[PDB]
């Protein structure tokens, strides 16, 4: 037997829903290209050091 | 040399009536801007929705095809109108 | 009461019987731009004190016009790709 | 002097907006990583055409 909303809160609900589907776009955008480039120069960082440990085994 | 620097504050007297002559103007597009302080009241919704309704029996049994252009024309024109906000939602994006 | 009307005054029902009524010959297409450059010019022109909107408009057309035979070779430079 | 909507509109309009401006938040996210490689990745092309007319010129 279901019980009808209070609407105050089905009110409430749904919205920050959409909110934070926009949020978790809004974020996935914003970081993906920081923490591309953060790894791919630490991959830069590491073919140096494994030539490094290659002359200086 | 110093007449030119006398006349630009002639010029920035100038400017403020400039800025006098533009604020009524700019007041009577306030007074249509006014109407609204905080966002629109969800009382009318009743009457957008059955008035929605309504154009869907006009529309489904194929009545609304004894109108004449110039009605259909001002409709579709501000359908559009309705329409460019939503790349304008995109410029904000 | 009448058959032909101003397209506007006719129905969308009645829009096909509009087209319809109404004549194609090339001799029909001259006395259609000539009525078109008639009421432009009795209008906004042949007038005691025509203004610059007596003939801006014509030229700003003419602009619109040229522009749109250029679109083809202007699509190679558009400064953003993905629009 | 203001003319009232005829409240359909004014129901039509901001609702519209506010898909925009999600549609767009979610095009930039979307986009903003293919674009990136693409271009990195011709970056490495153009780096390899210059040492190609550096051998070759
Ligand atoms: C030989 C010796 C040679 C000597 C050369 C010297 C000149 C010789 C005599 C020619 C003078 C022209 C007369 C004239 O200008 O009309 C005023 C004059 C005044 O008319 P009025 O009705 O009594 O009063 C009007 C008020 O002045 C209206 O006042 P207002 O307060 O309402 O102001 C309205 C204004 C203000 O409103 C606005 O603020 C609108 C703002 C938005 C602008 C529009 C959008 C622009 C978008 C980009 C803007 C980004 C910024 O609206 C506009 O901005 C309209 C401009 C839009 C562009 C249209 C351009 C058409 C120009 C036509 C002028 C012809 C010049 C020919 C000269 C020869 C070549 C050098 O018109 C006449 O009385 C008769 C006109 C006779 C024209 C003769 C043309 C001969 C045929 C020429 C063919 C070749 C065409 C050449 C095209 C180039």
């Amino acid at each position: 037997p279901p019980v009808q909303v209070s609407p105050l809160i089905k009110l409430g609900r749904y919205s920050a829903l959409f909110l934070g589907v926009a949020y978790g776009a809004k974020r996935y955008n914003y970081l993906k290209p920081r923490a591309e480039e953060e790894r791919r120069i630490a991959a830069e960082e590491k073919k140096k050091q494994d030539e490094l440990k290659r002359i200086e085994r | 040399a110093q007449f030119v620097r006398n006349l630009a504050e002639k010029a920035p007297v100038l400017v403020n009536a400039a800025v006098t002559y533009s604020k009524p103007r700019l007041a009577t597009f306030w007074h249509y801007a006014k109407v609204e302080l905080v966002p629109p009241t969800p009382a009318e919704i009743p009457t957008a929705i059955q008035s929605l309704k309504k154009i869907v029996n006009s529309a489904q049994t194929g009545s609304f095809k004894q109108l004449t252009v110039k009605e259909a024309l001002l409709n579709g024109l501000v359908a559009t109108e309705v329409l460019m906000w939503f790349y304008v939602g995109e410029i904000i994006a | 009461p009448l058959k032909d009307r101003r397209l506007l005054e006719v129905k969308l029902g009645e829009l096909p019987s509009w087209i319809l009524m109404r004549d194609f010959t090339p001799s029909g297409i001259a006395g259609a731009f000539q009525r078109g450059y008639y009421r432009y010019y009795n209008k906004y022109v042949n007038v005691k004190k025509g203004s610059v909107a007596g003939l801006s408009m014509v030229l700003a057309a003419y602009v619109v016009f040229n522009y749109c035979r250029s679109y083809k070779e202007l699509k190679h430079e558009r400064l953003r790709k993905y629009h």
